[PDB]
C-alpha cells in the first residue's frame, strides 16, 4: 500500500533498455527504474521552475526600473569601454 | 515600417555588464556580442512578433534567443495581429550565468 | 504501436506530483512524464557506466605499473614538496 | 512565404499524434493546433528561429515546447525576401534531447 | 602536473566560492573550479550528443524526398487512420 | 562588475577548454569557467538538499525510541505479514 | 561489537521489503540478504563507513547499493574498542537522494 | 596484527599528484590530505576488509572512501574470511576530477 500502480506507455526503445537493465541485475523490476527516474525528474522540474522564477524576477526588475529609451550601440560601446577603465 | 524600439534601464545595464565582463579580457569578443545583439534588435524592430510568447514568465513576455543570450521583451499593444507602437526589450539575460536548463 | 504499455508502481508522493503537473497543463498525460524521465535516466545510466569504465581503466593501469611497495608519508611529503619546485 | 515540410517531418507529425493520441486524442489535437500555429508564425517571420550552423550550415531551430522545429530558409540569407521555408524535422525534446540549448 | 590560469568570474560567483571554502566544503577556490570544469566536460559531451542527434535527424529529413505543403485537417485524418491500423 | 582570480586546473582540463575556445564554442576560457561555476552552484544546492534530507531522516531515527537488535528471519516474517494486511 | 537498529530503521527495512515485495518477493529477500550481510560486516568493522559530521556530529554513511545505512558508533571515537553500532536509518538513494557523495 | 600494506607505483604517483596540485596554492591543505590518507591506510592495514567489494570494476576490487578521494584496493588472498597476507592499494582517485556520479 506504499505504492501506487499506473499503466504507462513508453517507447519500444525505452522498454527494451529497461528490460536489459533488469536482466543484467542492475534493477529488480522496471518499477524501480521508474521510481528512480521520476525522483530525478522531480528535481529537474524544480530547476526548470527556478529558471522561470528567475526570468520572472529579472523581468519584474526591468519593468520597475523606469522609462525605456532607445540605445545607440556606438555610444554604448564607448560607455562600456570607459567602464573597463 | 520599423516600429519604435526601446530598452528598459535595466536592459541597458545588462548590455554594459555583458561588454565589460568579456571585454575585460577580449575586446574583440565584446564587440562581436554587441554586433550580434544590435543585429537581432534591428530584426525585431522590423518584425516585432518574431519572439515566442512566454506567458508563464509574465503575460505579455516574449523571448528571442541570440546565443548565449535570451532577449526578454514585449510589444505594445500586446496583440497577436495589428499595428505595434513599440517594442520594449525588458532584459538581456546570459543563460550561462542565470539558467539551469539552457546554456 | 509506437508505444509499449507497462504497469508500474511509483510512490504515492510521486504519483501525486505527476498528477499535479498534468492538472497544471505541464504535461498531457503521466506517460509523457515517464517517457521524459526515462530518457534522462538512460543518459544518467550511461554517465554511471562511464564512471565504472573509468575506475576499471584506472585500476588496470595501476595493476600494470609494476611491483607495489610500502609508502613512507614523511618521505613522500618531501618528494612532493620538491616537485612543487 | 511558402511553407513546405520534408517527407520525414510529415512522418514526425504523424508519429507524435499517434503516440499521444493512443491515449488522449484531445491532447493530440492540441499539439497539432500548436504546431500549426507556430508554423504559420514562422511563415510570416522566417528568421525567427535560431541559426545552428554547428548542426548543418543552413539549419535553424524554432522551439514549440516540447517540440523543436528544425528548418531552413531558401535562400539561406540573413536579410532580404525569403522564397520558402522548409521544415526538415519535428523533434520531441523529451524523447531526443538532453537540453534545448 | 598543474596548469595555472587567470579567469574572470562574477562577483556573485566569487562570493559563494569564498563562502564554501570558508565553511570548509573546499580547501581553495581552485578545487571548486576543477570539480566544476570536470562536470562541464560531461555536460559538453551530452551537448555534443544532442548536436549529433539533431544532425542525424536533419540529414535523414533532407534525404527523404521533395518537401510539400501540409494540410493539418488532412494530416489529422491520416493520423487517426494510422491509429486504427 | 567583474572579479579576477588565479586558479589551478589540470592540464587535461586546460587542453579541452582551449580546444573549445579555438573551435568557436566559447570566446575565452573564463566564459567556460563562469558557465561551469553557475552549474556548480545548482549542484551544490542539490547537495545541500541531500544533506538536509539525510539530517531530517537521522533526527527522526534518533527520536524514535530505544534501538534493538534485528532478527532478519523474524523481520521477513513481519514484512510478509504487512504485505497481507 | 553489538549491533542495534533504531525503531525507524526497522520501519525502513519493513517498508523497503513491502515496496519491492509487492511485486517480487525474491528481490525483497535478496535485499534483506544484502543488507544483513553488510550490517554484519559493519559489526566486525565499525568504522568502515564514512564520517559525515556535516549531517550530525556522530553520523556515518555506509553504502549498500541502492541503499545507504546511516549509523553511529558508541563511543563516537576514531580509535579504540567500540561497544556498539547503531543503525539509525536505512535510506533508498533512488527515492531520496540526488547523489550518494 | 596489521597486515602488510603496499601501494602500486601508479597509486604512489596519484598521491604525489594530489599533493602537488593543491600544494601549489595551499600547502597546509596538501598536508591535511596526506594526514587523512595516511590515517585511512593505517586503518586498512588493521582491518583489511573494511572496503566495500566492487566486483563490477574488477573481481577483487574494493573501494574505501576518504572524501573527496576513493581508494581502490584488493586483499591477497581475495577471500571474505581468513588470513590476509597483504593489502595492495591500486589507485587513489579524486572523485572531483574523475567521476560523474560522485563528488
Ligand atoms: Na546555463
Ligand atoms: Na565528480
Amino acid at each position: 500500500a506504499n505504492v501506487e500502480k499506473m499503466s504507462v506507455a513508453v517507447t519500444p526503445q525505452q522498454a527494451a533498455v529497461m528490460r536489459e537493465a533488469v536482466e543484467a541485475g542492475e534493477y529488480a523490476t522496471a518499477s524501480e527504474i521508474v521510481r528512480e527516474a521520476v525522483r530525478d525528474w522531480l528535481a529537474k522540474r524544480e530547476l526548470r521552475h527556478d529558471d522561470i522564477r528567475r526570468l520572472r524576477q529579472l523581468w519584474d526588475e526591468g519593468k520597475a526600473s523606469g522609462r525605456p529609451e532607445p540605445v545607440d550601440f556606438d555610444a554604448l560601446r564607448k560607455e562600456a569601454r570607459q567602464k573597463l577603465t | 515600417m520599423a516600429v519604435r524600439l526601446v530598452w528598459s534601464p535595466t536592459a541597458k545595464a545588462d548590455l554594459i555588464d555583458i561588454y565589460v565582463m568579456i571585454g575585460s579580457e577580449n575586446i574583440r569578443a565584446a564587440d562581436r556580442y554587441y554586433d550580434q545583439l544590435e543585429a537581432r534588435a534591428l530584426q525585431l524592430a522590423d518584425q516585432p512578433r518574431m519572439g515566442v510568447r512566454r506567458p508563464d514568465i509574465r503575460p505579455s513576455a516574449r523571448m528571442l534567443v541570440e546565443a548565449p543570450f535570451v532577449l526578454l521583451y514585449e510589444t505594445v499593444p500586446d496583440t497577436d495581429d495589428g499595428p505595434v507602437e513599440w517594442v520594449e526589450i525588458v532584459r538581456v539575460v546570459d543563460g550561462r550565468r542565470d539558467l539551469n536548463r539552457l546554456f
